[PDB]
DNA sequence: AAAAGCAAGCATAAAAGATCTAAACATAAAATCT
DNA sequence: AGATTTTATGTTTAGATCTTTTATGCTTGCTTTT
């Protein structure tokens, strides 16, 4: 997993929480 | 062509004001260069101090031998059974010259094998070294430095006072035999008139000294044998006292540790090559940015956190251990992944966590290594370095060898078991008092570790004052020392990547040199390097027609026998793909230039392969 | 690369790809400057020619530092030439002493006298045609030991580290770098280290009597499928092609100079005169002379 | 009492087998007067035959060959001027008992191949 | 030299021929190979043995003596043990 | 019958042995500084 | 009118050369065991 798409998906999981 | 490519000259000066710190000020004023230079100066000075403290006993014995000859025909002479690692011993002989000059007991010449191809050159460099060494303590041409001039110079100077004339011969094995025997007979002829002492540097054994010195030459020899310590003992001393010291914030990973010791034990016993490889590891670690300049002692680390910019924040976010730290945590992770200042305020807790974990790792290792390596068969090894590599490379409790250690420690009688655990407790407490108390962040480390040691000592008192309690003592030792303070490197606290160095591939590439592997994978599959869209081979023996021209000739070469006629080789290459004959001649000339083939001399238009 | 011993006991798109490879190796350069600053020396061990890469390093990065380029692929360079070049041009110290290790001792003293006067030393093909002896590698290792002198070097031969023992390999504080360009070995093989038409071209320049002497050797070779010297001497004195023996020896010395004739002496003392060309082409040459 | 690196020990016992076993017996021992001359490629072939581990041909291994030559553990009976061209001939110059001691420390039983 | 008709010898051949006597000599059992090697070098530096002009233990050599000189040494020698005097005859 | 083994043969080459020559070293003529 | 590099010159020794001679080795041509 690339760092950029992982950081973006984790920010999406935070903002969707 | 290029102006550098000349038919006449071979060397091309580009002088820019040379008469009779390469980097600019941007790099030297960067913090990562400062922390790298600081850690390297500390590590290099500690290793030099260890080497001097190991050599000092043999140094005092050699200086006492020279002064004892000075208190007083055969020339006195001192064989020094030094190790295979010849370059390292020049510092030893230099320390011997420093001691002999500081006592004013002797003057020293050093006879390298490169300077003494003949007896004339040996006598000239010997007399020139003695006279210029005396001149350097407080220039004749080398054509006129006769031994008679050495006698006249010694009578003009030191006859009124006796300085010894020590003649170090550091590379005894490299000498011509006849020149060395004639030189020993010459120095033996001048004994009484000139006080000579002949220390030697025998890398092999005394049988070489008894072999190269004949009956006539050994009739005039009164040699005494000194022994330098073994190279693996010096490696173990450096690895335990320097690379495993608590006080350095930079640690190698277990793979890099095993790789550098593998180069030492399996290839060359030079300490200097191991030191340069550790220096390359330190440089490859610290040149990744100012985020790796955080890897230092705790106060300068807090100053580095308050110095930081934004690319350093990005490269402390990108490192792999941060991702479990984020997913094991919403507004806090928005402030961590975006706000930057919150990560600047939260860095000191993570840095103190990592430094405290590595201090507890070293203390729990200083506990466990005695208790494990005293055992017969040693499942985890004797010294601290093997248990360091084992506990870092993988989780220790899940290994079969830890089960073997628990079984063989369970089989002990009560007296040796209680004596072993008490020896581990006394050794760990002595280490906590001696080495962790002066260190910064060592008070908190002692505060974490010491009640656990008191609980293990209470379990020892419980098994003393009362069979099955030994299993409870093993459980206390496992879950307060091995489980908590000896985690695998993947289970280290987050942003431990700033402190360990685990990138073994690029450093193994840049230290271990394998030209033949690069030439092999370049002459077999060019697609590995060129990355063409057409030149890929599904297997390495295919020989496709779109290959670069050296590869086709190399494969038609590889697929046959030793002696190779050029003509059917040319027909096969012409069948694969005028200018084609010139391309074949260019490929055969390049393949000869690499040494893979050679032209035959006895048989025209043929070639023999030098490879097998 | 883990070779098996049984082989001894039984004995377009390419331009863009090469340009991307060269741009990556050009991107490596600041790391090489820091590595050279730390005391390591650079060694390149790729497949193709690395002349243009080290020339680009000298051109783009070392544009103002003192630099001694050394062409190791030169057939006729000597280590005395390189030590004389350093001693005379870098330090203005005159000619180096005739013992090369004395010259390295002198260079070490004079470079100890001048800190922050670094001398870069670029050696294309450290395994060069005249650097393959152990002594020149010992001189190069003693020069690379100096803190002032930094060294970049290329390696091409497969058997190069057979001459580096651990002392030289410790003096050569190498940082190995796989710079595998795919460029052809033009300049490295352009030098001297790596026929009926020529016979006609030299036969045209000869005089009539030399043509008769060579035609006599050609007729004897085609008739007998090397002639003794006495038969050629009697045939030339019968055909009036020579005045005495010594002029015939001068003509055969000219033929040996122009390689038309090989002279193979016999155990009996007679001189044999082989023509080193196959008899079909020799028969065609005799038909050309008619 | 001559401490050695591990691969230097295998190189030294391989040079002893190359100088002690003659050229013809390698085909029967490894496919699976005085000391004999041996070329360096014969030494590498016997070393890879007795190694049973197959390390790569790095710079350090041929450097171990040259530094065994420099310690007078091996010798240059000929060649010298052309070590790289394959015309060089080496000659092992140690006794059998040191080879048996090295084979005790290593665990390679030398006497099977003699 | 008498057996092989003045062929060149070697330290190994001469040490083997000496040890075949030394195993039954009952006075020469105690010598080391190194003492015999230093004795061979002591013979070489007196030019009683000359090189044919390779390890020092394997270099080929020539005797520099007629057999009559060694035979007169056998009679002129002082305190010669009888075992050596019997071995010299055969 | 397959592949290791002994005389044969020219050939690079290696010693050598004289021999000639180029560069390093000792030395004298001389402008130069005092 | 005297000291100092400076330069031009001669000698000497190490290296290039010519030549003979000798040898191991590269290849050949049978030769012979498995």
């Amino acid at each position: 997993e690339d760092y950029e798409i992982w950081k973006a998906r984790m920010l999406a999981k935070a903002q969707a929480k | 062509m290029d102006p550098t490519i000349s038919v006449s000259k071979g060397c091309f000066v580009y002088k820019n004001g040379a008469t009779r710190s390469l980097l600019g000020k941007e790099v030297v004023q960067q913090p990562f260069y400062e922390e790298y230079r600081k850690a390297w100066n500390q590590i290099n000075d500690h290793i030099a101090d260890l080497q001097h403290r190991s050599y000092a006993r043999t140094l005092e014995q050699l200086v006492d031998f020279v002064v004892g000859q000075a208190e007083r025909e055969v020339l006195p002479t001192a064989a020094l059974l030094t190790g295979i690692n010849q370059p390292d011993h020049l510092s030893q002989f230099t320390a011997l010259t420093q001691r002999l000059h500081a006592q004013r007991a002797a003057m020293v010449c050093v006879l390298q094998s490169r300077d003494c191809a003949t007896l004339k050159a040996a006598v000239e460099t010997l007399v020139f070294g003695l006279v210029e060494d005396n001149a350097e303590v407080e220039r004749l041409r080398r054509s006129q430095c006769t031994m008679k001039q050495l006698k006249s110079w010694y009578t003009n100077n030191f006859d009124s006072e006796r300085r010894q004339l020590v003649v170090i011969l550091p590379d005894f094995e490299c000498f011509n035999a006849s020149v060395l025997q004639d030189l020993i007979l010459i120095l033996s002829a001048h004994c009484g008139s000139l006080p000579f002492v002949l220390v030697l540097g025998v890398a092999t054994a005394m049988t070489a000294v008894h072999g190269t010195l004949p009956y006539h030459v050994s009739s005039k020899i009164r040699l005494r044998v000194f022994q330098t310590q073994a190279a693996p003992t010096g490696l173990n001393e450096v690895l335990d006292k320097v690379l495993l010291s608590p006080k350095y914030a930079f640690h190698l990973s277990g793979k890099t540790f095993k790789f550098l010791t593998h180069i030492f034990l399996y290839y060359d016993f030079s300490i200097h090559g191991f030191i340069q490889g550790f220096k390359y590891c330190l440089m490859e670690h610290f040149f990744g940015g100012n985020a790796f300049a955080l890897c230092t002692d705790y106060s300068k680390a807090l100053g580095r956190i308050k110095q930081l910019t934004h690319e350093d924040m990005e490269t402390i976010r990108r490192l792999p251990s941060f991702r479990p730290y984020v997913e094991q945590i919403c507004k806090r992770i928005i402030a961590v992944l975006t706000d930057d200042d919150y990560l600047k305020k939260k860095l000191p807790q993570l840095l103190r966590d990592c430094l405290l974990h590595f201090l507890l790792f070293r203390c729990s290792l200083e506990f466990l290594t005695e208790l494990v390596g005293d055992l017969p068969r040693c499942p985890l090894g004797k010294l601290r370095r093997e248990l360091y590599v084992n506990c870092l490379n993988r989780a220790i409790i899940s290994t079969p060898e830890y089960k073997e250690c628990l079984q063989m420690l369970s089989f002990l009688s009560k007296d040796e078991f209680v004596a072993k655990v008490n020896r581990a407790l006394e050794r760990t407490e002595q280490f906590l008092v001696e080495e962790i108390a002066p260190l910064e962040l060592g008070e908190a480390c002692t505060a974490v570790l010491r009640p656990k040691l008191e609980a293990i000592r209470l379990a020892v008192d419980e098994v003393v004052k009362a069979g099955r309690a030994l299993q409870k003592t093993l459980q206390l030792i496992e879950t307060q020392i091995v489980q908590d303070h000896l985690r695998a490197l993947q289970d280290a606290p987050p942003i431990h990547e700033l402190f360990v160095f685990s990138d073994i591939a690029t450093v193994r590439r840049n230290i271990i040199g394998a030209p033949r592997a690069a030439l092999h994978t370049a002459l077999n599959n060019p697609h590995f390097y060129m990355q063409c869209k057409c030149c890929e081979l599904q297997d390495q023996s295919l020989l496709v027609g779109t290959l670069p021209d050296l590869s086709v000739v190399y494969k038609l070469h590889l697929e046959c026998g030793r002696m190779i006629n050029l003509f059917d080789w040319l027909q096969a290459f012409r069948s694969v793909v005028p200018q084609i004959q010139a391309r074949f001649t260019r490929a055969v000339a390049e393949l000869q230039f690499l040494g893979y083939i050679k032209m035959s001399k006895r048989k025209t238009d043929h070639a023999t392969r030098l490879t097998w | 690369f883990v070779p098996e011993s049984d082989g001894y006991f039984h004995s377009a798109e390419h331009e863009g790809s090469i340009n991307a490879i060269m741009e990556e190796y050009r991107s490596y350069f600041p790391k090489w400057m820091c590595i050279l600053n730390e005391g390591f020396n650079i060694l390149l061990y790729g497949l193709g020619s690395k002349h243009q890469l080290l020339q680009s390093f000298h051109r783009e990065v070392l544009h103002k530092q003192t630099v001694l380029v050394v062409n190791g692929f030169f057939p006729s360079l000597t280590i005395k030439d390189m030590l004389d070049s350093i001693t005379s041009d870098i330090l203005d110290a005159g000619i180096s002493p005739a013992n090369p290790h004395e010259a390295v001792d002198m260079i070490e003293e004079e470079f100890a006298l001048i800190p922050e006067t670094h001398l870069f030393l670029i050696v294309h093909n450290l395994d060069g045609a005249m650097l393959r002896n152990v002594k020149a590698q010992a001189i190069l290792s003693r020069l690379a030991r100096i803190p002032n002198i930094h060294l970049l070097a290329s390696i091409d031969h497969i058997n190069t580290p057979l001459l580096w023992d651990q002392g030289k390999l410790c003096s050569f504080n190498f940082s190995w770098w796989d710079c595998t360009t795919m460029l052809p070995y033009t300049n490295e093989t352009a030098f001297e280290n790596s026929a009926l038409s020529s016979m006609r071209s030299v036969f045209s320049s000869l005089t009539t009597n030399s043509r008769g002497i060579y035609m006599l050797i050609v007729k004897y070779q085609l008739k007998n499928k090397g002639m003794p010297f006495r038969d050629l001497y009697s045939s030339c004195r019968e055909a009036f092609l020579v005045s005495s023996d010594l002029a015939l020896r001068a003509q055969l010395t000219e033929f040996l100079d122009h390689k038309l004739v090989k002279s193979k002496r016999s155990v009996d003392g007679s001189e044999q005169l082989t023509i080193p060309i196959d008899g079909a082409l020799l028969q065609q040459f005799l038909e050309e002379q008619e | 009492s001559l401490e050695l690196p591990y691969y230097a020990k295998f190189l030294l016992i391989a040079a002893f087998l190359a100088s002690h076993n003659a050229a013809k017996q390698d085909k029967r021992l490894f496919v699976k007067l005085g000391p004999k001359s041996f070329s360096i490629d014969r030494l590498l072939a016997i070393f890879y035959a007795i190694l049973e581990e197959k390390v790569g041909l790095t710079c350090n291994l041929l450097s171990q060959i040259s530094t065994l030559v420099h310690l007078n553990l091996l010798s240059f009976v000929s060649g010298e001027q052309n070590i790289m061209e394959g015309s060089a001939r080496l000659q092992c110059t140690i006794g059998l008992e040191f080879v048996l001691q090295i084979g005790k420390v290593v665990g390679f039983n030398v006497r099977q191949y003699l | 030299s008498q057996i092989y008709d003045r062929d060149s010898f070697n330290f190994e051949i001469i040490y083997a021929r000496f040890s075949k006597f030394a195993k039954v000599s009952t006075t020469m059992q105690a010598v080391e190979r190194s003492i015999v090697l230093k004795a061979f070098e002591h013979l070489r530096i007196a030019e009683l043995i000359m090189p044919l002009t390779v390890q020092k233990e394997f270099e080929m050599h020539k005797l520099a003596l007629t057999y009559s000189q060694i035979h007169h040494c056998m009679q002129r020698y002082q305190a010669l043990p009888t075992e050596v005097a019997q071995w010299a005859q055969s």
